[PDB]
């Protein structure tokens, strides 16, 4: 079952007393004049950036694949995509780069991108938010096939570990052509390197 | 009130010229002919005048006014006048 | 009262125990495979960013403040920072640029860099943390006068607000001759700049 | 105490106005209704009084004083006084 | 006409020195030998003369003017002369 | 068996007296205000730099590593890296590359992080630390591949030899697929290269 | 006393034999087939850093100063130093930039260079680095003014400290009109700003 | 030796103010309990003082000295006494 | 000629100070000991001496001139002197 | 008397034959192969370095000096320059900045450039050589100002010097309004700078 | 036979001569104050440039040749050259690149640094250069193959040719594996192509 | 009286003629295959680098000055303009930026745009060219102050000269508070500056 | 027959002429102070950017072609080349590219410049030099390949066409192995790439 916004209503006030409750388990005083309202805006915050869960790919699918009988690659790159990591809970920022070979349909831009919004608003892992919108791109359109690489930089090692904001990890998923024939995957990844 | 502040800028020759503040004599500012307005973002009022410094020294000499100093600061030249 | 480790022990479970509780009021399944561990990880992560309450000035202060009859500006730039929005509970990532005339007395760099550390892990305000690493770099040194800017990006714009990582918010102190000389300010400014 | 030091920055026709130091005559500074302070950084104490530097002159004059030179240095306006 | 002012620019033992504005005394103007302008952009005309400052000042004496003050600004030095 | 924090604490005063004699060998007074402290420091210094010793892959080990079912390249890049030149003892600073064909298991961040950590705070020579890298992770995971890159910059070459910071020292190291398919290195290469 | 090719060799077994010293208080066999020479190449090393005590202005002084009747700023800027950390005895790397005002006499290039390699070359505090450079150029010319400016990566900030190779130190010394006038001291920093 | 020349910089409500250079008065520069120094660099030696240029100005006022003109230069501000 | 103007730069301590310019008294430049030159690139003559100005202040007095302003402009201390 | 088409062809030879000299004084084979018409080669190249001195700023003067009525600040920048080192005979290469505010008469870029070529292609000292453009300038123009700025870079400390081709000297003439008026000295700084 | 310290001192004087020789063949005054000492300077100048010729790979070989079981390429590259033409007598400056596929055997950075020194502190053509420093190469280590690349600029093209220092000269050498795999070829070209 | 439509119909053919002649005078067959249109094509486009004539400020002027009360300063930076050389009838390409301090009254883009292409596109000096351009916007707004500047490649010293495509010719005019106020002209600077 | 400077001398008049004409033909007076002396420099210049039919590739040929017994490709890339396009007599301007595959047989860069100047300083259609330049190469060496890329930007597009100085054309000639082994003709790409 999807997430709702009732779902939010009902549990936001639980979210907000975790959050009160945190501030005090860590030496705040959660009564200070800038401290106040934050329970409440840390746990709409929390819910926007896992507001993922409210959705499924049936609701962008068929609104919006035209015929343009197109059987060339075409790439959608440099998209910025925002996520969680279910293991800190803490966001892993980075792009997206979206390719694929059209069997006559295409997909629209929009769509692609809420797509993308769908799987990377909720508790990720980059291998699985990777694959998840490479499925998601083959369902939509049965193509010949699709590529997808995420780069991202992982705030639990910059913070963390250390200081390495420096770091960024590279994932890909290649499906059909992509992952069979050597040429696609190169030509992509070089319409993609610059 | 026996010290008045005038000042032009960038340029002497030509005005607008400062003439008064917020709380000066009413009637000399209107024998001047000066006009009054709060600029925005500012948060006063301000007397001017569309005649060059040196129109504005020769009026005012004639109320009793004389120039004690004159110094520029920044882009403004000011001048320091006292009464009797 | 300083933080200590027996606070953080005696405190982890609580912190663990919300996130547990985050965990189901956002719809996931605490029990999954991936998401067990993450209630204590989530609650280790955040106390490390808040390591900061658990210490003073005092503990860095004379520990290393060495005499060098220098009298001329003297500037460390580039000071990567790491800190929470107290706030939305989200990070704020950036710079920070200092600078100080000693007035004989200078501060090594590993002292200068805990300054910093102490204020920054922990919640808070861009504009207060400056102030807080202007003042306690004024009070290690009584120096003639110093500076300190910060120049970052506030996670809750990047994927909140809408979408503005490239927003960057600059802030800065000047205390002594760094206010009221606007020589040394623009010297200053002018160091750091490139 | 003969001589005395005033200013103002930015603009002329409103305040803050620096009306004197830490050694300044207790007395004088109650009467212009100076408050002081220590500026976080700054080694020392000021006392200043909100009105514009105009209207400071103008109590200054009734207390004997009298301006002897005014100048400019970077954004600050500064008035010498001489009393007697 | 009391109120008299002159200004020169970058070096001071050195012309060109600015005599006069629009609404100055011709026949005084005329008496310095200054030429009149309206500079390219500017909504105004100024009365000049090559001579260097401390020229005009010694010809502004014999016609009654003595400097009361001297000041710099920006790039301009500047003096008022009062007459009697 | 792995260097400890007693064996520390035993060998720190031998080390602060064997840097004591350096300074007074090359010609300084060791008493000087600025240097009494130094053959200390000095030591300290030497030992976060080998504190590599006192550390094995096992303590790291399975702490994380996870399921994800994912079979497609992953990689780790830019990640820096410090380390000392067991020929002169002057260090060497640099930059990672990671990469691994994963047979179900992934290895965590932190883990890889820590990886090239317990190698590279050591007296090395890049080609063994790049082999030593990989072979960790081969066995930390059974994986179809690895690849590891390491370029850097040895101050002994920078200072001494003439002035030639300039130079960058490339090594490198491939096993299983990254070594025996052509495309799988080239692609590798491709990912990182930017 | 200018230290000199004597005292070094007389030195080096000394030297040599504190390193080996330190190779076993870390852990290290001394007789490992690529440890061996190490004692001796460390020793080599440690004094080509410090070669500069060796030396004197007065070597290079009146050798070349040309006479161009030249009054006005010349500078000399990103020029390459490297110099040892008298506090942890790790070097500091970075660039000088020099700015003169000369009295008719001009400074060769090459005596120039000497000057920073004497100074550099040796234990040091960037503080001090930069006043000994600004007054051996004063004393070796008469001039008007000079300035002096040096940005430096410290590696106890990049390796120790955490990890902070980013952060930059800068120190300036100005001498003469280089002090007294903002509008040279301006000009100077624009110069070499680019 | 008629005239006098001392300064202070950036704030005026504080020192240090410089009251002489190489060739002033020993008697005087001691009477203010001013120091001497050569600034590194610097190719002349000055007399200085730990007080705020208000105090220096009163004590010279017991000396015999006026204040004939106050200027800014730069962040330096300057007075220029005369004697008698 | 009853004007003088004379100036010094970044420091007042010590010179060079300027004393004059081409249509300079050349009695009064030489009882100064004022040395006369053209720098390359300028359309004018100067005439300067190695004395700080307050030295030539006190000699300038001697041959009847008093000080009757004094004031700053860009990196120039300049003084306008009145003979009689 | 200015160097002529003569003096060169009735020299050739001397040149010839000294580079063939210096060919054997290092240990070549002046007849190898490669080497046999360097003599010639070497001459005819250092002739072509100083070809200058067979010029005077009078062959250009009047040729393109046009009236335009323009009084404000004109530009010339990045003008490249190569001239010879009188010292080392090495060569030293750079760029040239020429601003100057015209007195109604204005210089033709063609005559402009030629002037510097003029000056550079001579054995030179970079004082010197930004001084006679400077003047020349002044002479063909009776302008209210003119500024020079020469930045180049020595190969006499690339090569030697140990390894410096990073270094770069800054050299400038401000006759006129350039140098009384600090506001034009800024703005052509400003105008070039970038 | 290698040229010795002896020959440059028996020679130098000849040097002199043909330089100050070319000094009068010129049209300058080898008298001025300014020339008096370059005949020496320049002679002094043109021997550290062909320095290369009293030195042979032998005096570097085994000295520094360690057993580290490596065999994946190694490559180091940016390394900065500078070296005479024997064509005109006038330098040409650039950068070199190395790579090689160790049988075991791996050579040290200084010696691989002095390797190319030594060939290129001669009158040289880059084709010749590029091939020298690759054999020397393969006799001092019998690799399976290796790899040279050299990018310069050439002064006789800068200066003279017209205006042309932005044209770079590349050359190459490619022995054993690295001429006949073309996999080996492209990685190398790949590795040091950024 | 502006040039029009017929003019230009009435004189193509004496271009083309002028062009079929100059081809013949270079040596060229105006005959070839593809010379035979060329007299008309250089006669079409050295009309179309010159149209300017044929427009007057008039044509544009009131057409779109809009009343928005504003007053303070409004850029429009890098404006591409493309002109002819009088001198040799060579283009010079380069940038425009414009500033003003409206009294009121704005200009629209367009127009702006328009009054740039007029004055450009017709036998310029760039002296000239900045000049009315800064009167034409004086003129058409009657605003506080106006400044323009334009830097610009010659291709008479690209090609001619020697080889100087690096050269650039900055020139600016500066009327009313841009030209009286130090602190409006080197804001104007500061925001075109970038 | 190669044209000559009699040719020249004999048409200036009738080139000057045509010039004077179209002056006139377009809106100006020939008359203006500043237009005088144009159809003689419009004239000039017209004639030296059609230089190159006064030559042949005989007048460069054996004068410098050397045995240096190399068999590896030597690229020549980045230089900088001036044309006209015969279509609109409007020039062209970019970058030459070459690269050959000596057959023992080298050429020297003068005369490799030698080849290109005289084919690009003509009428021309870049398709056609780019083939001229290559076979030109072909013939003076006999080489086993030669690849030439040209890079260029057409004025005629860039003021003309709209405003296009954007768009650049490239054309390319491969011979011998550079055109059938698509290896070789990689690694030329890649090799003149960055
Ligand atoms: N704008 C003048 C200064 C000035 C301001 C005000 C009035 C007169 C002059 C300058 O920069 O030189
Ligand atoms: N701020 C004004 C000058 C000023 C400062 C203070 C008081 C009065 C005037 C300027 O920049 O022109
Ligand atoms: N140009 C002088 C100031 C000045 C202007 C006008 C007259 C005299 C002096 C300076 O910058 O120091
Ligand atoms: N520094 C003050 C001016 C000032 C300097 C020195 C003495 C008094 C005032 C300013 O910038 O406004
Ligand atoms: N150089 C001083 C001002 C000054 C100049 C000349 C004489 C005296 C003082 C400053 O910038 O503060
Ligand atoms: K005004
Ligand atoms: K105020
Ligand atoms: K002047
Ligand atoms: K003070
Ligand atoms: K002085």
């Amino acid at each position: 079952r999807p997430r709702s916004e009732e779902d939010n209503e009902l549990n936001l006030p639980n979210l907000a007393a975790a959050y009160s409750s945190i501030l005090r388990s860590l030496g705040e005083d959660p009564q200070r004049q800038g401290l106040l309202k934050t329970p409440w805006r840390a746990a709409t915050a929390m819910q926007f950036f896992t507001k993922g869960y409210q959705e499924t790919i049936s609701d962008v699918l068929n609104d919006a694949i035209f015929d343009e009988d197109h059987d060339e690659m075409v790439i959608v790159k440099d998209i910025d995509m925002f996520s969680m990591c279910e293991h800190h809970l803490v966001p892993f920022v980075g792009r997206v780069h979206i390719g694929y070979l059209p069997n006559k349909q295409v997909l629209g831009l929009s769509k692609l991108a809420r797509i993308v919004e769908i799987y990377s608003r909720r508790l990720q892992v980059q291998e699985r938010l990777t694959k998840q919108i490479a499925v998601a791109i083959t369902e939509a359109l049965q193509p010949a096939g699709v590529g997808v690489v995420i780069e991202a930089t992982h705030m639990c090692m910059v913070m963390r570990g250390v200081q390495k904001m420096n770091s960024k990890t590279v994932t890909s998923t290649m499906l059909g052509v992509f992952r069979e024939d050597p040429k696609t995957r190169e030509e992509f990844l070089t319409l993609i390197r610059s | 009130m026996p010290y008045l502040l005038i000042s032009t800028q960038i340029r002497m020759e030509v005005g607008p010229t400062m003439v008064g503040d917020e709380h000066s004599d009413p009637e000399l500012m209107q024998q001047l002919g000066a006009s009054k307005r709060r600029v925005l973002g500012n948060n006063f009022y301000e007397y001017y005048v569309n005649d060059p410094p040196r129109i504005v020294l020769d009026k005012l000499e004639c109320r009793g006014f004389r120039v004690l100093s004159m110094t520029g600061v920044g882009q403004t030249l000011v001048w320091c006048l006292h009464k009797e």
